[PDB]
């Protein structure tokens, strides 16, 4: 309350909230539990060559694909209005 | 009455402080106080999985 003057302060529930600081709770321990078994960080990430190797061969098949990804969906969007799809007939 | 060099001793500026300075003045024991999140927090549980990988 006090909001807008100098005796603006910080209201209850916003010292509730950070009353609440979550000590000991883990909830998305699991995600890199099960990412650790993956194992990039034995093959690759941990040898500075091999790190290299990872984002050069990582970025050249992920650009291609990333790029093959949203062709598709472009040519889905405007099906019909490509002139691809619309094959042209010669006047007779 | 007093020998010049005593009554000059006392108007040193270490002998002037503010009234009041001793009740006012803030002293602080920690830069992160009571009820501020801190390591002692945010340390993950000792059981948890390693996150350099990620
Ligand atoms: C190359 C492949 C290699 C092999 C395969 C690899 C496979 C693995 C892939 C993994 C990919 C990453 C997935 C996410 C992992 C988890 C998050 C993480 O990074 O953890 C580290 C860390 C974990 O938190 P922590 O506090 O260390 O946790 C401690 C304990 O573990 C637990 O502590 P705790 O339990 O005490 O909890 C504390 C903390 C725990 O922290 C968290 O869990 C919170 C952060 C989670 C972030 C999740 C990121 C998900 C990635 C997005 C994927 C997008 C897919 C889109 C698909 C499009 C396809 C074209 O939570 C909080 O603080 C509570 C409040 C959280 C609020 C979060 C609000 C998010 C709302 C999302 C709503 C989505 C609605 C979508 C509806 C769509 C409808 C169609 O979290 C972060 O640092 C992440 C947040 C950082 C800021 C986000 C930046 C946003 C700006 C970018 C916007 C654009 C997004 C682009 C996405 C790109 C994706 C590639
Ligand atoms: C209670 C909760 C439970 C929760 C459960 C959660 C489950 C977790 C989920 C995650 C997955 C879990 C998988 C479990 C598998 C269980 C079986 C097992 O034992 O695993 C074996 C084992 C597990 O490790 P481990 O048994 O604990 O042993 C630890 C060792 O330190 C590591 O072993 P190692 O290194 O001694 O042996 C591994 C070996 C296994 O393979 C072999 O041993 C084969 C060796 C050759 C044999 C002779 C073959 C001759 C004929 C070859 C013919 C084919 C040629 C062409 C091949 C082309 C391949 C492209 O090689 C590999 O796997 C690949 C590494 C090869 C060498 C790397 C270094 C070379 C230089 C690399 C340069 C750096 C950049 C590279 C590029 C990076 C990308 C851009 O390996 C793995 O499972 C790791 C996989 C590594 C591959 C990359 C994975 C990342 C991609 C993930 C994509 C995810 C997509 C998600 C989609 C989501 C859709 C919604």
């Amino acid at each position: 309350s006090g909001f807008g003057t100098s005796y603006a302060h910080d209201p209850k529930w916003i010292e509730d909230w950070m009353a609440r600081k979550r000590v000991g709770v883990d909830r998305m321990d699991w995600f890199f539990r099960a990412f650790n078994r993956l194992r990039l960080y034995e093959l690759f990430f941990k040898s500075t060559p091999r790190f290299y190797a990872f984002m050069v061969i990582g970025g050249l098949l992920g650009s291609y694909y990333w790029s093959r990804f949203w062709e598709q969906y472009w040519i889905r969007v405007n099906k019909g209005r490509l002139y691809k799809d619309v094959p042209y007939v010669y006047p007779p | 009455g007093e020998p010049a060099i005593q009554s000059i001793a006392r108007f040193n500026p270490d002998n002037f402080r503010p009234v009041g300075y001793a009740e006012n003045i803030p002293c602080p024991d920690t830069c992160v106080p009571e009820g501020h999140l801190d390591f002692r927090h945010t340390r993950l549980p000792t059981w948890h999985a390693d996150r350099r990988p990620f």
